[PDB]
């Protein structure tokens, strides 16, 4: 709210920028017949750390300031969900 | 199309695999994935699988992480086949009054002999050396 | 064996400040150096496809790139130079 | 031939392969089918295949004709061949 | 088993002819053989025959110029005139 | 030469040494434009990359799009790389054609001891890229708190 | 048709002018993709690599083939013709 | 569309006193004098 | 709903003939494009074939081929059935 | 819409020339129509059967009938393509200028699909090469719009 931003700023920045981009070729076919180089163009690729995920850029205030996804939420690590949690004699476990 | 391997990869592949699960007599599972843009991915079974099954089974997995792919995979068709990996033969199409190009019996080969070959019984796969015709819309950025 | 790769950095900052969006920039990128199936067509009674894609003289070299503009929302073309970074990295053909 | 390679050198690799088999195993070999593009692992610029198919075992007497003698010859031709994988191979009795 | 009398008979485009072509050959065929009622009797398609439709054409250039979309224009024909399954509501219990 | 490239590449320390003692270039160059030396700054081949610049290779040789031997060790974090480069007269503030340094290239990485030590060779702080960042601006972005007060 | 696709209309200019496609695209019939490109002898050539079934019979399946391709033939475009580079059937059929 | 071609198809039958296998091949013979790129088929009982 | 024939063959019937393949023991396969907005596809199998096997085989292919049909064929479904069983008894049900 | 009358539309169309001779000897209204208000010439000129036009007109067929959206059989003949049959209706007095309810003529359809010579023959019975369909456009505007360039010179 204070940054006057929702979920839905949110879940787009993300979309935007934890992306893996099919970017073509350099010297892919049909090529000019004499091309010398083949190479894959790499553009962006999938996020792999909290800390990629909290520089997201959400905003830039008019003032030239940087709105960051770290700066309207926490970043973790977590279960894709917390229903289950196990124990073997009393102590934490998981299984199958 | 357009795809580095690592998108193809991790865009595809793992989806694919981390949802080969539950499938019957499965003796290993191999797959790769490269920067024409293609994935294959190979499950070997034990002799004696039905290979019916076995081609049933791993759809009914395969059909759960399709709406997980890409749009542009799904587009392009993703196939799931039976098939030993040698060539049985190779049927070859020539034009001897040199009256028609490689791209020009390449595409008389797609659109009016491929169909109907890959329809036979016994026949698990079908590669066309070659490419059907498409419409080709070759920009130019100085103009647009 | 790894081969030498085309690593091109869309900067987003710079995206939000000129008005260019990421879906413009990507489907620009990927459009021209990797084509683009688009819808089908018919040929002669048969259903067949229609492909998007740079001609081969404008995808063969990278100073290429920046002959690309994408429209920004204010209605100016911006070329891609304005708001990318570029590197040769290395990286594998087949993954296994 | 190395990822990288376009597919011109690719070309020039199956031309003197398929220029082998015409010119060097005349008794032998009735036809060549080359394809450009393909390979055992699958597409790319850098690979490719020959298909040769052989003339009747009765127009091809002794041990000196056969398949084995005749890729093995074939192979050590192919050896001189620069920045190329390229070697001939009787497919074996069953496979796999 | 559905009738078992006569023949039943497929005249196919094997090049690109198209429907009116094959249109007039069908006819061609069906005038040879009333010509034999000696051998051939009750000789006919299975299928329709060609009938009036109402061709429309949009205009693109005058659509752009008072800037009516395509998409609004063929929306509003198709659901109109065709008819359009939005979504589902559950009427009783019962998914509609 | 191009021997030497793919040698460089591989490590072969002593292919390295007969093709030089054999004569091929230096600094032959690939499609992109690298070097032996940037291959073996890229790698991680510190004795490879000592053996070219004994040989007399251009320790600022760029690639097709500006970027330095330095920029790949510093990029890379192989520190032993990047003090010899140095020592050999590496510039220490090269940009390529983004305007991006070694020292940014290190800060992204958070290769603090490569950016301590491109300091004190005498890397520009103030340098700034095509977007006018500098390493500050990264470390800060990057929420390296470290690196960020080893900028001050 | 080509020509078709040339007249798509991209958009009209402030005087009113038309921008057409073809104004900003070579257009024509060309490959899905430009990876595979083969020849038989030297010759110009396509083809289609069969694969067999799982444990399908390739004596039957050869023939099933055969029989498909002859009814082809006969519409095939003047001086198209099927060739027989590579068949791994007949050495079954002849060898027992 | 018949085996993935357009296709039209025609039902009849033998004249009394005729073989439909007769009746078939007539119209097989006037089948064979069809335009250029014109084939045909047997469906069906006729297949059968 | 609200499709020619025509637009109902060539978005539809054609797209999902072409995903026709690696089924076993096809005897034929026939279909009609109505101007009611419907296709029907029949194919049928050897004597002796499975029914339950041809019709998953059939289904398998087709669902593969269901992100190339027209969103709203997509959205009323597709359906694949055993078409060459009948009835036992028809019920009428009326009101008087 | 009488009985003979609806045999006369299907024969015409089915190009049954002996079948025509007959109904014309019988008196088959040549002036029939369908519900699209196609007439026997409307359906000749279409199908492009070149005895049957000759033979309606012979027997009193308006030359000038058309269709609920005001289409002649000149422009029929002229859009699919049938240069005798454009001759012989022009010989026998279509108008050459007709424009359909959209303002559109024999001319526009002929260049629309690319028919050189019955572009010739329209132009030369006096067609009006000037003539703007409802948005103003010209034979000349459809001939370049395509990229038709034989044509777009005729047309000067
Ligand atoms: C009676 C038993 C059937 C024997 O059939 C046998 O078949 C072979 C293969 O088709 C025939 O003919 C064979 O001759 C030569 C001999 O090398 C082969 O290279 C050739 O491919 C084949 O035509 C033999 O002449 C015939 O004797």
């Amino acid at each position: 709210n204070k940054f006057q931003l929702t979920p839905v700023d949110v879940i787009t920045a993300i979309k935007a920028q934890n992306a893996q981009v099919a970017a073509g070729q350099l010297g892919g076919t049909p090529p000019v017949k004499g091309q010398q180089l083949n190479a894959s163009i790499i553009a962006q690729t999938r996020l792999t750390s909290t800390e990629e995920f909290g520089k997201i850029l959400l905003k830039v205030n008019q003032d030239g300031s940087r709105v960051l996804l770290r700066d309207v939420a926490k970043i973790e690590l977590g279960g894709e969900n917390y229903d289950i949690i196990a124990e073997f004699n009393g102590q934490p476990a998981s299984g199958l | 199309p357009g795809a580095d391997a690592k998108t193809v990869q991790d865009t595809v592949t793992q989806v694919i695999e981390q949802n080969m699960n539950g499938i019957d007599n499965l003796m290993y599972m191999s797959s790769n994935s490269d920067s024409t843009g293609t994935v294959q991915i190979t499950l070997t079974f034990e002799s004696g699988t039905d290979a019916d099954i076995a081609q049933v089974q791993v759809q009914n997995k395969l059909q759960l992480a399709m709406p997980l792919l890409p749009q542009e995979v799904q587009q392009q068709g993703v196939s799931v086949e039976k098939s030993s990996s040698s060539f049985l033969m190779v049927v070859g199409v020539i034009n001897t009054d040199g009256t028609m190009t490689q791209e020009d019996i390449s595409d008389y080969v797609a659109a009016n002999m491929k169909d109907a070959i890959s329809r036979t019984s016994g026949v698990g796969d079908v590669q066309l050396f070659g490419s059907q015709y498409a419409m080709r819309i070759w920009m130019n950025p100085n103009e647009l | 064996e790894d081969t030498p790769q085309f690593k091109i950095d869309i900067d987003q900052e710079k995206a939000q400040a000129l008005g260019v969006s990421i879906n413009d920039i990507n489907t620009t990128l990927g459009a021209a150096w990797g084509g683009s199936y688009v819808n089908d067509f018919i040929d002669r009674g048969r259903v067949k496809k229609v492909y998007v894609m740079s001609e081969a003289k404008y995808r063969m070299l990278p100073d290429d790139i920046g002959d690309w503009y994408v429209r920004a929302a204010d209605g100016q073309m911006v070329p891609f130079s304005a708001f990318s970074s570029s590197r040769w990295e290395y990286g594998s053909p087949r993954l296994e | 031939l190395p990822a990288g390679a376009t597919q011109e050198r690719t070309q020039k690799v199956l031309n003197e392969v398929t220029h082998y088999y015409l010119t060097k195993e005349k008794n032998n070999v009735e036809s060549v089918f080359a394809v450009n593009g393909f390979g055992f692992a699958g597409r790319g610029q850098n690979t490719g295949i020959a298909f040769v198919s052989l003339k009747d075992w009765a127009d091809r007497p002794g041990e000196e004709n056969k398949v084995e003698a005749i890729t093995m010859r074939a192979t050590r031709a192919f050896s001189q061949i620069k920045d190329a994988m390229v070697f001939a191979f009787n497919l074996p009795a069953i496979v796999e | 088993l559905g009738t078992a009398t006569g023949f039943d008979f497929e005249l196919i485009d094997q090049a690109g002819l198209g429907h009116e072509k094959l249109t007039q050959a069908r006819n061609q065929l069906l005038a040879e053989a009333a010509k034999h009622p000696d051998m051939l009797t009750s000789v006919r398609p299975n299928g329709l025959e060609d009938t009036p439709q109402f061709k429309i054409d949009i205009d693109q250039e005058k659509a752009q110029a008072l800037g009516v979309s395509i998409n609004d224009i063929n929306t509003t024909l198709g659901a109109a005139w065709g008819g359009s399954y939005v979504n589902d509501f559950i009427d009783r219990g019962r998914v509609k | 030469g191009k021997k030497l490239l793919e040698a460089a590449r591989a490590g072969r320390d002593d292919e390295v040494r007969i093709l030089m003692a054999n004569g091929a270039d230096v600094n032959a160059a690939d499609v992109v434009g690298w070097t032996p030396l940037h291959l073996a700054a890229y790698w991680g081949h510190l004795e490879i990359v000592e053996v070219l610049l004994k040989n007399g290779a251009d320790v600022n040789a760029y690639d097709t799009l500006g970027s330095t031997p330095l920029h790949l060790a510093a990029h890379f974090g192989h520190l032993e790389i990047v003090e010899v480069l140095l020592k050999n007269g590496a510039d220490v503030n090269a940009k390529d054609d983004n305007g991006i340094t070694p020292l940014h290239l290190a800060a992204n990485r958070g290769h603090l001891e490569i950016v301590e030590v491109l300091l004190k060779y005498g890397a520009d702080v103030n340098a700034q890229d095509k977007f006018g960042k500098t390493a500050f601006d990264i470390s800060i972005n990057n929420g390296n708190e470290d690196l960020a007060e080893i900028l001050q | 048709s080509t020509e078709e696709f040339g007249k798509i209309l991209l958009k009209v200019n402030q005087d009113g002018s038309r921008v057409l496609l073809r104004d900003v695209a070579k257009i024509e019939l060309g490959g899905e993709n430009y990876d595979i490109i083969a020849e038989f002898n030297g010759q110009p050539a396509s083809g289609l690599g069969i694969k067999l079934a799982t444990g399908a019979n390739a004596l039957d399946t050869a023939a099933a083939i055969r029989a498909e391709l002859a009814k082809m033939e006969p519409f095939f475009p003047s001086g198209l013709k099927i060739v027989y580079p590579y068949d791994t059937t007949p050495f079954v059929k002849i060898s027992i | 569309r018949y085996n993935g071609l357009p296709s039209m198809e025609i039902l009849g039958q033998a004249a009394p006193g005729k073989s439909t296998g007769e009746a078939m091949e007539l119209m097989e013979q006037l089948a064979s004098k069809l335009p250029t790129g014109v084939g045909y088929d047997w469906t069906g009982m006729s297949y059968q």
